[PDB]
């Protein structure tokens, strides 16, 4: 039975929104509690260290609380940025006795002021007849369909930033019949 | 200052695997963790100083060794599929953990399914270019196993990050086959220039030198596989 539990388990929030993560534990000793952030395929980065029976910390957009009586902690992220997309771990205790929670997966999605959804077919010049579909510039609430067919594959939405932002998904199939129009059932094929 | 090696490893069930951690922090404490979905990081073994080690929370099937202040090794004497995971080592001074970059380990029943990706670069749609004055190139890596890959884009010989979106996880296409996709978006003007060179590269981490390869087909060693295109007006 795990001794550190976190909520939400996962959440997808719109950029600029605040969010609150929670952790509670049954582990003793609990001299310190820490929150860590882990990006896609990255190492962990320490966000804050809480130590006192009732404690409160501030680190830029992060603020955190600790109530050792309740064995409870919260981490508040003010005004989320896309770069806040990551897993947040609560870690209780020290050194060899430290225990990690299973994490909260946070995803931050942008507001697209002017979506222009379009589906494009692209060709691979190194393979005769090899193509793929690109669904792009759709709004952030739009549902990208999952494959209902064998030999056809559709990726999850991927958010791209040129440094405007664009949502995109890709699909490919080994089926003679089916084209880009029947795969992405939104508009502009 | 905390360096793990190897960063990727493919082993066969019953084989031996050693992961090494070398730190330059002069920290007395070191730690080996594994990360698994639904478990966060779990401590396997740790050490409070050169010459000794301690069992962590899930030590079974692993040994550890701390021959010096700098080095902390994790030993799997008889690898099992259950040991497939991402491993992190860390050093510690005064409570804070300093983590290594991570090691992907896959323990397989046999090495015959290990296979590098086929990489394809799909060129931008003329409709996208005409209508949005932007050009999205798509790279697709297919047919690889296990999923120890890194996809990167190179424009004019330099790695690029802006305008790139890569799948954060490879998609399992079939039981022994993964896929991964990525998009690079540039302005139409940039795509339209003949000087510009675009390359999608996939670093596939596979078998090492000591691995037995009993086939007529090429040994699936660690390798870079790329596809490229040139701008055109
Ligand atoms: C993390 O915290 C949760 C929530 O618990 C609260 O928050 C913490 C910080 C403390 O302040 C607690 O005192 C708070 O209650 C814990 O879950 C709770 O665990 C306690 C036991 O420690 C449970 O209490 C039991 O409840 C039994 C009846 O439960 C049923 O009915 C209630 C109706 O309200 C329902 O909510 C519940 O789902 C059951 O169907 C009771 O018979 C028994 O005697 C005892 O009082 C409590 O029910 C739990 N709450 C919930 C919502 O499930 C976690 O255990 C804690 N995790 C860790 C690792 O510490
Ligand atoms: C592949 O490319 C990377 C980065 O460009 C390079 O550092 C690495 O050595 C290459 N891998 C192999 C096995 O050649």
């Amino acid at each position: 039975k795990t001794q550190v539990e976190q909520s939400p388990q996962s959440l997808v929030v719109r950029q600029g929104e605040n969010c609150v993560l929670q952790c509670n534990y049954s582990v003793t000793p609990d001299n310190h509690l820490r929150w860590y952030k882990q990006d896609t395929g990255k190492g962990l980065v320490l966000l804050t260290v809480l130590v006192d029976q009732k404690d409160k910390t501030s680190n830029g957009r992060y603020s955190a609380t600790l109530d050792k009586d309740a064995k409870h902690s919260t981490l508040h992220i003010t005004a989320t940025l896309l770069d806040d997309t990551a897993t947040y771990f609560c870690v209780v205790g020290d050194r060899g006795s430290a225990l990690f929670g299973s994490g909260t997966q946070l995803i931050v999605i942008p507001y697209i002021q002017n979506p222009e959804p379009a589906v494009y077919q692209l060709k691979d010049p190194r393979s005769q007849d090899s193509t793929l579909c690109l669904f792009t510039d759709f709004d952030s609430q739009i549902n990208v369909p999952k494959t209902m067919e064998s030999g056809t594959f559709i990726t999850d939405k991927c958010v791209l930033d040129m440094k405007s932002k664009s949502n995109g998904a890709i699909a490919w199939s080994n089926q003679t019949s089916f084209t880009c129009q029947d795969i992405f059932k939104e508009t502009n094929a | 200052a905390v360096t793990q090696s190897p960063r990727n490893k493919v082993a066969v069930t019953g084989g031996k695997v050693t992961l090494s951690c070398n730190q330059t922090n002069n920290h007395n404490n070191m730690y080996w963790y594994r990360q698994d979905t639904g478990h966060g990081l779990r401590l396997i073994h740790y050490s409070y100083g050169a010459g000794s080690t301690e069992k962590g929370d899930i030590p079974d099937g692993y040994k550890a060794s701390r021959p010096s202040q700098e080095n902390f090794s994790l030993i799997l004497e008889l690898a099992t599929p259950s040991q497939t995971s991402v491993y992190f080592c860390a050093s510690g001074g005064g409570g804070t953990l300093y983590f290594g970059a991570g090691t992907r380990l896959s323990v397989l029943e046999d090495l015959r399914n290990v296979t590098p990706p086929k990489v394809s670069l799909f060129e931008p749609s003329k409709a996208e270019i005409a209508n949005k004055q932007k050009a999205t190139l798509v790279c697709l890596a297919r047919g690889f196993f296990p999923d120890h890959v890194e996809l990167s884009w190179w424009v004019n010989g330099k790695e690029v990050h802006s305008g790139v979106c890569t799948d954060p996880q490879a998609y399992k296409e079939s039981n022994y086959s993964y896929c991964l996709s990525s998009r690079l978006r540039v302005s139409a003007t940039f795509w339209h220039n003949p000087r510009n060179h675009f390359r999608c590269q996939v670093q596939f981490h596979g078998l090492s030198e000591e691995d037995k390869w009993p086939e007529g087909s090429p040994k699936p060693v660690t390798q870079n596989i790329s596809a490229e295109a040139w701008g055109r007006a």
